[PDB]
RNA sequence: AUAGGUUUGGUCCUAGCCUUUCUAUUAGCUCUUAGUAAGAUUACACAUGCAAGCAUCCCCGUUCCAGUGAGUUCACCCUCUAAAUCA
């Protein structure tokens, strides 16, 4: 079996499942969650498995975690502006702070749409090339064009060696 | 992390520069020609035949 | 194809180029035509770089763009 | 060596001969192809009918003539198909050599577009979300005048004859590489026919 | 790749196998090769005629105007595209061929002409 | 104000909706593809219901019926006839502006053809190039030949006129001749062998309606619905043929009358209807299984 | 006038928009100072010989 | 092989089996039929009201195999090979 | 991997080596003949043919292309800002 515990952690689906990307600004984020304390279950759960899908969709903000620093559970977020967010997450379950920094911080659904919109845009179905990048290679390949010598050999009038004869 | 200093590069570079200024060749030794083969002997190249006359 | 430092061909020495001959009533049509031709061209592309340049302008510092940014920044706060 | 069912060929798969053979199994289910190892090679043989001659282990098809794999023969056609997923099966997975494999799979294809085999056709959406009419491409353009008096687009592709002293200009330009002087060229080319 | 010296140019890259060209519009530089990198890809052209008779041309007009408008030359048989598109002028060399080829077709049916008077 | 009433018309769509039926498992039918393994939950009864519920909702998303088109006028408009261009082509040049913005309706392909003159594509062509240039799944650039009339006969022999119409609304436009053609002819084919069933709970319900309606061929569909106890279903649609003809005898008589339930049906089964006596005959088996229930 | 493409575009767009003017679109070919191809150019930008010959 | 083959087979829970156990509708899922919700077996007993609580993250020992190939990191050259009908 | 052969007198468990599958190069033996795709082992020497000119003189090109893989985190991003092209 997969090591550790709660091993879905470790699976591209359970990280590409994170909802929270967030906006250009945001920076850095700093969690100051205590360890013991029936107060701050929530904050070490959302480290314990959501930490993971927010470094995930959010590769360059730098995630810093810090334990039993202070009596109260609390992030903080650094955007690029200057201005510093102390979320306060004392009594409140993984699953609401992963909600309340996407409400605060993260992009809309309108916002991702149009990202996704871009992609669409790159591939154009027209653009004739290698299939790593197109969907086909040649225009011999769209139906009721002229083949490809390969498969069909052409007419001898169409190949340049008895067109050639033709000529001399 | 460091390059190395391509220095005998440097020093050609410059080295090539000057001594072009120093021997540039003259209007005169450029844009002469020959009047008999019709072409200018500094480069030995012949002139376009529209230009011949 | 050849470099500077290649020499030539000992054969192609003694070649001297040869004077493409002249269609007087051709020439004239054609240099007419090109002259024509190449300003419509001129004057095309001059109206297209203006469309680059406002485009560029108006993501950048447009009306449209500018309510964008306030209206987020109003969100933001 | 020619068979009765060569003009009928779902006639054999519905005669007793087939049901005695076969019954309720398609002609493949007894096929076993030998071959060294527990892996079979991933390509089946070429062609088991070389000039006339029939090699050893003939491939399902190729050891009863009166198996015509025609898009007519639907029958023949379903067994080679997935029932469940509507796939046709590899070579190696029946046997059949490539030779076979291939005009079935054309049998297959035809038998399909021409509506004699069924498949699943899947429920696509419109083409475009809006359906309006009101962009020029559907409107009416405004002609233009010139093509309204029918006249080149524009007034330089017309032949203009140059005045006889630009003329003359050129002339003295290139002395003794001069051509013949053209005069206006035909409205229609002169084709020969 | 850094070239020194030239401009966006927007030509026709050459694809396809022995005997069946097919060409590709795309935005290059001056320098690389005619088959190699490219900025972007401006369409197709097909030479040679399809099962319904018609030479295929797509061409990404939107685009064409950015890249226009950015600076992009043209090559030679590139220009003479968009002049039987109708998206620029007609080229002027092409019309002169023309009128040289009906020149040619009138000396043609005077000799013609004649063989058919002979036999 | 009062206009001739088009499909579309909500008044008219909600009509027909409720005719067309929501028979779940024909709108969810196990279908021939690439399986995967089976997923599993458990559900309290309650939320078995909320399962159902967004099933219902689904399949209504499924059935939005085409809307009908007329059939679109041929683009036959020139923009150049250069004649310095005549005899120099010997080929067409279809020039196709891709580009992934541009709507295919609002796309331009022009043509230039070895005469010189600088065409519109027709619609034909334009379809062609649009698949072409920006290929769709289930399009074709070549008609396939399963719409020729031969072959359709064999798809109809097999009771496969729903997967005909589907292969129809994939390969061509709903406004092209074809596209009608078929459509058309897919419902004779219905009408003459009393096939109305088959196209039941399916998004082609309400343009089999919208055909036989404005053919004034209701005949063997209302047959159908009464057979099937769908009186009320049937009432709508003797409606909907009142309002699309109110300058009739039968449409205003009915009016004046105000005409209602077993009333309505035999009006227009005596006056109008083609098959009279069969529609009494239908409503006097009917009056049997009527009697029982009472009984 | 626009080449032929060209003018059935902008008209379009026009129509689209919803501007009903049939004004004849042209362009502005008087700004286009259309210089002799034989005026003379900068020299300062033309180049030199190097002494070496080749 | 042999022993462990018919001892797997001989603790395979049924779905009705399931639905008794667990007292709740047993519900096939199957991408050919959309959303349509199956019922493959009920409680023939009492039914019950209680949704059955929801772990979002589930606490299942998986499989490296599995998840390798599940993210298209397996790469065997022998695994999905052409083999006559079984 | 759907696996198989091989330790022993034998049986289990470990374990390596092989087998079966798919490519590429070279050899042996064969090798009727049509299209297309590819084609020095060698950064070791070369016969000495041919591949950079065009343009009414300047200028421009010949620095690109075509080669090779000997050396090798200077190939991608960001910040500034050249040289080009946009008359
Ligand atoms: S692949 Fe199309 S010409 Fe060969």
């Amino acid at each position: 079996p997969m090591k550790g515990r709660f091993p879905i952690r470790r699976t591209l689906q359970y990280l590409s499942q994170g909802n929270v990307v967030f906006k250009d600004s945001v920076k850095v984020m700093t969690v100051n969650y205590n360890t013991h304390g029936e107060l701050g279950e929530g904050a070490r759960k959302f480290v314990f498995f959501n930490i993971p899908q927010i470094q995930y969709k959010n590769p360059w903000v730098q995630i810093m975690m810090f334990k039993n620093m202070t009596p109260s559970p609390f992030l903080r977020f650094y955007l690029d502006s200057g201005e510093q967010v102390l979320v306060d997450v004392e009594t409140k379950s993984n699953k609401e702070i992963m909600e309340h920094i996407r409400k605060i911080l993260g992009k809309n659904e309108e916002t991702l749409r149009e990202e996704e919109e871009e992609k669409k845009q790159l591939s154009h179905p027209a653009n004739f090339g290698p299939r790593k990048y197109c969907l086909r290679e040649c225009i011999c390949e769209v139906e009721g064009q002229v083949p490809c010598p390969s498969l069909v050999p052409l007419p001898k009038e169409m190949r340049g060696k008895y067109k050639a004869a033709l000529k001399a | 992390k460091k390059v190395r200093p391509r220095l005998i590069a440097e020093l050609a570079r410059r080295v090539r520069a000057l001594r072009e200024q120093l021997n540039r060749p003259r209007d005169s030794q450029l844009y002469a020609v020959d009047y008999e083969t019709l072409t200018r002997p500094f480069s030995g190249r012949r002139l376009p035949v529209r230009a011949w006359a | 194809r050849k470099t500077r430092h290649d020499p030539l061909a000992k054969s192609k020495i003694e070649r001297v180029n040869m004077p493409p001959a002249v269609d007087p009533a051709e020439f004239f049509v054609l240099m007419e035509r090109y002259q024509h031709y190449r300003q419509t061209v001129r004057a095309l592309r001059m109206e297209f770089v203006s469309e680059v340049q406002r485009k560029v302008h108006e993501a950048r510092a447009g009306v449209l763009a500018e309510r964008k940014a306030l209206k987020d920044a109003a969100e933001h706060r | 060596p020619i068979s009765p069912y060569k003009d009928e060929p779902w006639k054999y798969l519905e005669s007793e001969e087939y049901q005695e053979r076969y019954g309720s199994r398609p002609v493949w289910a007894d096929y076993r192809r030998n071959h060294k190892g527990g892996v079979p090679p991933q390509r089946t043989r070429k062609t088991c009918i070389r000039r006339n001659k029939v090699v050893g282990n003939p491939c399902p098809i190729c050891r009863d003539h009166k198996l015509h794999v025609d898009f007519r023969n639907v029958k023949l056609l379903e067994q080679f198909v997935c029932a469940h997923t509507g796939i046709i099966f590899y070579a190696p997975y029946t046997g059949v050599c490539v030779k076979q494999h291939k005009r079935l799979t054309q049998a297959i294809q035809k038998a399909r577009d021409h509506g004699l085999l069924i498949y699943h056709i899947p429920q696509v959406e419109p083409r475009d979300l809006d359906f309006s009419t009101s962009h020029g491409a559907v409107s009416a353009t405004p002609p233009a005048p010139t093509l309204v008096s029918g006249d080149p687009w524009y007034p330089w592709y017309n032949w203009k004859q140059p005045p006889e002293r630009e003329l003359s200009r050129l002339r003295r330009l290139y002395q003794g590489h001069l051509q013949e002087e053209s005069g206006p060229p035909p409205e229609s080319m002169p084709k020969m026919p | 790749k850094a070239y020194r010296g030239g401009h966006l140019t927007i030509r026709l890259a050459l694809g396809g196998c022995t005997n069946r060209p097919f060409y590709r519009i795309v935005a290059a530089h001056n320098k690389c090769p005619r088959d190699g990198r490219f900025v972007e890809q401006l369409g197709s052209y097909d030479p040679l005629p399809n099962s319904h008779g018609e030479k295929l041309v797509a061409l990404n007009l939107d685009r064409i105007r950015h890249w226009i408008g950015c600076g992009a030359h043209l090559s030679k048989p590139m220009e003479k595209l968009l002049g039987l598109a109708g998206f620029f002028p007609l080229h002027p060399m092409m019309i002169t061929n023309a009128e040289r080829l009906r020149r040619k077709r009138a000396r043609e049916v005077l000799l013609a002409s004649q063989k058919t008077d002979a036999e | 104000e009062t206009k001739k009433p088009t499909f579309m018309d909500e008044e008219v769509q909600s009509i027909l909706t409720k005719m067309t039926g929501l028979n779940l498992q024909k709108t969810f039918k196990p279908a021939i593809q690439e399986l995967k393994p089976p997923t599993y939950k458990l559900m309290t009864q309650a939320q078995l219901e909320e399962a159902t519920r967004q099933a219902v909702e689904a399949a209504k998303v499924r059935l939005k019926m085409p809307p009908v088109l007329e059939e679109r006028v041929p683009i036959n408009d020139v923009l150049a006839e250069d004649k310095i261009l005549e005899g120099t082509e010997t080929t067409k040049y279809v020039f196709t502006d891709i580009s992934y913005s541009i709507p295919h309706r609002e796309r331009f392909i022009v043509v230039r053809e070895p005469s010189g003159t600088l065409r519109k594509a027709s619609w034909e062509e334009r379809d062609r190039m649009i698949q072409v240039y920006f290929p769709k799944e289930g399009r074709k650039i070549l008609t396939p030949i399963i719409f020729k009339e031969e072959n359709l006969r064999t798809m109809y022999s097999q009771d496969r006129h729903v997967d005909v119409l589907n292969l129809c609304f994939a390969q061509f436009e709903p406004d092209s001749t074809e596209y009608i053609k078929v459509h058309h002819k897919t419902y004779e084919d219905i009408d003459k062998r009393g096939k109305y069933d088959l196209l039941r709970s399916t998004r082609y319900f309400g343009g089999m309606v919208w055909y036989f309606v404005n053919n004034k061929k209701i005949d063997g569909l209302l047959i159908d619905q009464i057979q099937r106890d769908l009186i009320d279903d049937a009432t709508n649609l003797v409606q909907l043929y009142h309002v699309l003809h109110p300058d009739g005898q039968s449409a205003q008589g009915a009016k004046d009358q105000a005409a209602e339930g077993i009333n309505l049906i035999k009006v227009f089964a005596k006056t109008e209807a083609q098959k009279g006596a069969y529609i009494e005959l239908t409503l006097q088996t009917y009056q049997e299984a009527l009697s029982r229930h009472s009984a | 006038p626009y080449p032929p493409l060209l003018r059935a575009m902008i008209i379009a767009e026009r129509q689209k928009n919803g501007d009903t003017s049939t004004e004849e679109p042209m362009l502005n070919v008087q700004r286009i100072r259309m210089e002799p191809w034989d005026y003379p150019a900068k020299q300062e930008d033309k180049g030199r010989a190097k002494g070496t010959p080749v | 092989l042999t022993q462990g083959l018919f001892r797997g087979l001989s603790r395979q829970e049924t779905h009705q089996q399931l639905a008794d156990k667990k007292g709740l509708h047993v519900v096939e899922i199957r991408e050919e039929c959309g959303p349509l919700p199956i019922v493959v077996a009920s409680p023939r007993g009492p039914l019950r009201k209680d949704p059955e609580p929801e772990d979002e993250v589930p606490d299942v020992k998986l499989d490296w195999e599995d998840v390798k190939t599940a993210q298209g990191m397996k790469r065997s050259v022998w695994s999905n090979l052409k083999r006559a009908a079984t």
